[PDB]
């Protein structure tokens, strides 16, 4: 209750961060995908 | 009965259907052995 502690002497400390900020950017396409090149594949997804 | 199985193998039983002319670098439909499809059909360096 009597005693306190202070410091004399200092230094100075360099930390690093990483924070990942985006993404790829990805775009996909139904056709070439799930018929490919098929046109009685394409004929019948025209409903999708 | 007649029990017959096709795989990648050379066939022996075909049917009877003259071969024609292979157009190269153009989006064509195929017909090889009985296997249908649509692409373009290039010269290949792959090794079977």
């Amino acid at each position: 209750n009597n005693s306190i502690a202070i410091p004399t002497n200092f230094s100075i400390s360099v930390t690093t961060e990483v924070m990942p900020v985006s993404m790829a950017k990805t775009s996909v396409d139904c056709t070439m995908y799930i018929c490919g090149d098929s046109l009685e594949c394409s004929n019948l997804l025209l409903q999708y | 009965v007649l029990s017959f199985e096709l795989l990648n193998a050379p066939a022996t039983v075909c049917g009877p259907k003259l071969s024609t002319q292979l157009v190269k670098n153009q989006c064509v439909n195929f017909n090889f052995n009985g296997l249908k499809g649509t692409g373009v059909l290039t010269p290949s360096l792959k090794r079977f």
